[PDB]
């Protein structure tokens, strides 16, 4: 998160860190045993860390669970990043409480102009690398599809939505993929891609989660 | 295998944080970088040993 603020501790209780030795992507808890994230964050051993605020200090509040099943969407396309979403089934259910909780899946697709909160431990600078210790947060709006298409001509499918500021200065960055974009208390997007970080006329584009609610629901059911 | 080894390091457009190694042609040595998880190019190896083994 370039240009954001430190989240108040344990205010984003559904935020998880996918870890393989080091933090490499974020995710969201949607019930006791499943995590949703981006398909490009696939690895074969993933450990999910819940209740984290400072990713580098053992704080006493955390739950560490290994990923038992990792299921990407059947039509994820590694070149266009169309359908970039995957589900992770934890090896055991977590214990839900004040700082580890669930986020609601969408009731419908949020319209343009809705304010969203994006959070993550991704890089905080546009030039250079600086990995925060503490979870960062960002309040940003969903853009009109036209503005989104005009910024990335020919590359936006019906499964993508842009959030941000065409002036640049703020935006998600490397290490934030998989993370939550929550608008009106519902998970509307998953951090996926953009050119650079917080560059003018290159906003953030996210997987449009409202198009996947029956897929998620049916996949939990079948396994 | 040289043509790969001259390409500039690229993060790609995705926003994961994966440490990778690339060969640097001026300095004649594999250096570390952060790859975003999609796109990018061939000068992108998972270890120093494998990078120097291809390009060194």
């Amino acid at each position: 998160i370039v240009g954001g603020y430190t989240c108040q501790e344990n205010s984003v209780p559904y935020q998880v860190s996918l870890n393989s030795g080091y933090h490499f992507c974020g995710g969201s808890l949607i019930n006791d045993q499943w995590v949703v994230s981006a398909a490009h964050c696939y690895k074969s051993r993933i450990q999910v860390r819940l209740g984290e605020h400072n990713i580098n200090v053992l704080e006493g509040n955390e739950q560490f669970v290994n990923a038992a099943k990792i299921i990407k969407h059947p039509n994820f396309d590694r070149k266009t990043l169309n359908n970039d979403i995957m589900l992770i089934k934890l090896s055991s259910p977590v214990k839900l409480n004040a700082r580890v909780a669930t986020v609601a899946l969408p009731s419908s697709c949020a319209p343009a102009g809705t304010q969203c909160l994006i959070s993550g431990w991704g890089n905080t600078l546009s030039s250079g690398v600086n990995e925060p210790d503490l979870l960062q947060c960002l309040d940003a709006p969903l853009l009109p599809q036209a503005d989104c298409e005009a910024s990335y001509p020919g590359k936006i499918t019906d499964n993508m939505v842009c959030v941000g500021f065409l002036e640049g200065g703020k935006g998600s960055c490397q290490g934030d993929s998989g993370g939550p974009v929550v608008c009106n208390g519902e998970l509307q997007g998953i951090v996926s891609w953009g050119y650079g970080c917080a560059l003018p006329d290159n906003p953030d584009v996210y997987t449009k989660v409202c198009n996947y609610v029956d897929w998620i629901q049916d996949t939990i059911a079948a396994n | 295998v040289r043509e790969v080894c001259s390409e500039q390091a690229e993060t790609g457009p995705c926003r994961a944080m994966i440490s990778r190694w690339y060969f640097d042609v001026t300095e004649g040595k594999c250096a570390p970088f952060f790859y975003g998880g999609c796109g990018g190019n061939r000068n992108n190896f998972d270890t120093e040993e494998y990078c120097m083994a291809v390009c060194g």
